[PDB]
């Protein structure tokens, strides 16, 4: 509850930035999704 | 201005007429004097519901029923 109903608090400049935790910053990440084979013998 | 300001009610906000003969206040007469703090004044009446709306004090926060079943001692905030 924001900190301020539960605890005494003092002031905190929160430079914290968001941008990571976007779906362009948590998903812009190459996984691998796909193994093809091509064997000589299999 | 002739008598010592030295009773034991200076400094109070009752003005009290009196009878004195000599130097010192204290000893002059006793004289005349020219919601309620002890009836246990909750936080409605003692008008701190702005201090009591949800009391947390320190990193502590204890729930319950405020303002109205809150009592303030004497009427007087610490």
């Amino acid at each position: 509850t924001s900190d301020e109903s539960m605890i005494e608090t003092r002031c905190v400049l929160n430079s914290h930035s968001t941008a990571e935790t976007t779906l362009d910053s948590f998903f812009s990440r190459a996984g691998l999704v796909g193994e093809i084979d091509l064997p000589l013998e299999g | 201005s002739h008598e010592n300001s030295n009773s034991a009610t200076e400094g109070s906000t009752i003005n009290y007429t009196t009878i004195n003969y000599y130097k010192d206040s204290y000893a002059a007469t006793a004289g005349k004097q020219s919601a309620a703090p002890l009836k246990s004044p909750s936080a409605e009446a003692c008008g701190y519901s702005d201090r009591v709306a949800q009391l947390t004090i320190g990193n502590s926060t204890i729930t319950t029923q405020a303002a109205a079943n809150i009592i303030v001692g004497y009427g007087e905030w610490p």
